[PDB]
């Protein structure tokens, strides 16, 4: 199960369409069990489970629909209708799927995640991502400055523009922030339902966690 | 009334072809009589309205849809995607059947059979109906 | 306490008792020594979401939009140097020729070469120096 936790740290986040809201979920599945972390962007919830709990809980939820634990796990790896309740702070996540031509049930018994995993799975990665993204901004801004030194050499000896629509204004970073903060930040920083996060950041998430 | 003979292999008995005969009044759902035989011995039992309901209702499926599964399992109504599995102790006379997908078998139902006391006789009746059913569809063929 | 902390953000010490953090201040007020203890519980999941997770996520998205807007800026400067060399019938001192920008390769070089230090959490130090003006803006928004 230690390897299940290690896989989990380095899994990306998926996005789940409930009827009631959406969730973010990262999951790591093997034949050995699973580990899951879930969030609604206000709270975070954790479960880890081995094959013992799989065959017991599946025999409860699916009374006579028998399998080895690993075949259930294999199907969850495919990943259906999602519903949930917070009962106390069990985010019980109730997952209806179709497997073998039969309706199937799993319930995730997700407790409030520990502050330590919230740090390791979100805050530290998300921080590390913001610093890394800022170094990318810094390297695109050096690259933009380098292309201006190049283009200003043309402007300083002959070299008129032909296509009257290719002009760039000289790149300056403070003013590129100024315009972004008014025109782009409202939309771009919006959390929404977490679909923006899962759509464009998962590569950096995977890289920063593995760093 | 309808009946339907279907030829099967028990998991217990790879090389013996068995015959499953089902007999009922158009809805299988109303309950049915069921015979198994191997050309030497025969077994029988019965299933009822509330037993099919309870079997479906524990499995949490619409009755009629579960009856679909029953037709496909018991009346040869299987597609190429459907793989059914048939199990019987003659010793306990416990029948059960399963469907296979996601690389495992899944019980669909179970029967109390009783070994039948007059084996060669219900076999006689069965092969009479089959010889009739050849001749009838053969007569329809010649006409067509 | 305010005038003590504002320049710094005297001596301090930090002690944990179960879940709770105590922050201790030794300083001076009216020539006399002054003593304080801050008594902090674990912050609630509400606060951690509002002060950390959500804004940090909103910053990463906005920064990803910055990278996108700077990449379209970079490509628009590449059409411009092309229009000088390819048809604007001229050259340069050569010592300043940039490579054509492609964000796939920009990211792969970045993530082999620069990521190991770039995402360093460290002492949280560089986050408070590089990222705060974005943090205040994202939180307002």
């Amino acid at each position: 199960m230690e390897e299940l936790e290690q896989g989990l740290l380095m899994q990306p986040w998926a996005w789940l369409q409930l009827a009631e809201n959406s969730l973010l979920a990262k999951v790591f599945i093997t034949k050995q069990g699973y580990a899951l972390l879930v969030s609604d962007l206000q709270q975070v919830w954790h479960e880890q489970v081995d094959t013992s709990v799989v065959s017991q809980r599946a025999k409860e939820l699916n009374k006579r629909l028998t399998a080895p634990p690993a075949a259930f796990l294999c199907h969850l790896d495919n990943l259906a209708t999602f519903s949930c309740d917070c009962v106390a702070d069990a985010l019980i996540l109730r997952v209806r799927s179709e497997l073998s031509g039969l309706p199937f049930y799993w319930n995730f018994h997700c407790m409030l995640a520990s502050p330590s995993l919230v740090s390791q799975h979100l805050i530290r990665p998300l921080m590390g991502m913001s610093l890394a993204l800022q170094c990318q901004v810094r390297e695109l801004a050096t690259l933009l400055h380098m292309k201006d030194l190049e283009i200003q050499d043309y402007q300083e000896s002959g070299a008129t523009l032909i296509r009257d629509r290719l002009k760039t204004e000289p790149f300056e970073e403070n003013s590129f922030l100024e315009q972004f903060m008014i025109e782009k930040l409202p939309e771009a920083c919006s959390i929404g339902d977490g679909k923006p996060f899962v759509m464009n950041l998962q590569d950096l998430y995977m890289a920063v966690t593995t760093q | 009334m309808e009946r339907k003979i279907s030829r099967i292999h028990l998991v217990s008995e790879p090389s013996i072809t068995h015959f499953l005969q089902v007999s009922w009044e158009k809805t299988l759902e109303s309950g049915f009589v069921i015979t198994l035989t191997d050309g030497h011995s025969a077994w029988t039992g019965t299933v009822s309205e509330s037993e099919i309901s309870q079997e479906a209702d524990d499995m949490a499926m619409e009755k009629g849809k579960y009856v679909g599964e029953l037709r496909k399992a018991l009346l040869s109504g299987a597609g190429p995607a459907d793989v059914y599995t048939f199990n019987f102790s003659k010793e306990s006379c416990y029948f059960f059947f399963e469907k296979n997908l996601k690389d495992v078998s899944f019980r669909l139902g179970s029967f109390n059979l009783e070994k039948v006391e007059n084996p060669a006789e219900v076999i006689r009746e069965l092969i009479c109906y089959c010889l009739d059913t050849i001749a009838e569809n053969q007569a329809k063929n010649e006409h067509l | 306490l305010d005038n003590l902390l504002r320049p710094l953000l005297a001596t301090f010490s930090c002690d944990c008792v179960a879940d709770a953090l105590i922050l201790r201040v030794r300083s001076e007020l009216s020539g006399l020594p002054f003593y304080w203890n801050f008594h902090c519980m674990l912050a609630s999941p509400s606060l951690v979401s509002q002060h950390l997770i959500r804004p940090l996520m909103g910053m990463s998205l906005a920064l990803q939009c910055q990278v996108r807007e700077l990449a379209t800026l970079l490509h628009m400067k590449d059409l411009e140097i092309q229009d000088y060399q390819e048809s604007g019938a001229t050259l340069i001192r050569d010592r300043l020729k940039t490579e054509p920008f492609e964000e796939n390769s920009f990211l792969e070089q970045f993530m082999i070469e620069k990521l190991p230090e770039a995402c360093s959490i460290g002492d949280g130090k560089p986050f408070v120096m590089n990222l705060q003006d974005l943090y205040m803006a994202v939180t307002t928004q």
